[PDB]
């Protein structure tokens, strides 16, 4: 049991936190900025921009909000499993 | 209907439509802005667009403006510059001749050549 908590529960839920908390930090790997879901969706999302196109003759980072907000979607959503939740409900 | 003429042609011209009050032929949604679905209101249209050329121009107006409205969206510039092309259009100076014919459709057309030219222009090499 111990190994499924720390190894299904936690660790799933932390990888994610740094994997959004740190998508910022990179330079284009790949030109498009790819998601990749739990049911196979691939989403870009974005606008996919003219190839440097000269026609005629800056990315998102997260404020303050946006940390505070991510930090506590970890923990509650580790505390939202089944094998925690004492009173509600559900 | 000055004013309102400044509206039909700046529609036209950069696909941005400004109606506060709502009487403008057709409306936007937001009643994510990605299915731009859009909306006739028949009650203020200029025609009874019950044959097919009526519905014809309507619907070039239509296409007209979601392509200049995609070609600022995926620019990121909310403008369009006038010298992007050649062909030059003019604003509705005597709406009273152009609302009766035979240079109603000759201005929309034209406004259709300068879309697709430009549309196309830019799936094609940006």
């Amino acid at each position: 049991m111990e190994s499924y908590y720390l190894n299904c529960i936690i660790e799933e839920n932390f990888k994610e936190m740094t994997r959004k908390l740190q998508r910022t930090e990179n330079k284009s790997q790949n030109q498009f900025d790819l998601i990749r879901l739990n049911n196979g969706t691939i989403e870009l999302n974005g606008i996919l921009t003219p190839k440097a196109e000269v026609l005629t003759k800056i990315e998102k980072t997260l404020n303050i909000d946006e940390l505070e907000s991510v930090h506590n979607t970890f923990l509650t959503n580790i505390l939202s499993h089944k094998l925690f939740a004492t009173n509600t409900s559900e | 209907s000055q004013d309102y003429c400044t509206m039909l042609y700046e529609w036209l011209t950069q696909g941005i439509l400004n109606d506060p009050y709502q009487e403008f032929m057709t409306y936007d949604d937001l009643e994510r802005a990605w299915d731009t679905q859009y909306f006739i209101r028949k009650d203020v249209l200029l025609r009874d667009c019950d044959s097919e050329e009526d519905k014809n121009l309507l619907f070039k107006m239509l296409r007209t403006g979601i392509l200049l409205k995609v070609v600022r969206a995926s620019l990121q510039i909310p403008t369009i510059p006038s010298n992007s092309s050649d062909i030059t259009i003019q604003e509705i100076n005597d709406f009273a001749d152009l609302m009766e014919g035979s240079n109603l459709e000759l201005y929309v057309d034209k406004c259709y050549s300068r879309a697709n030219e430009i549309f196309l222009k830019l799936f094609f090499q940006g």
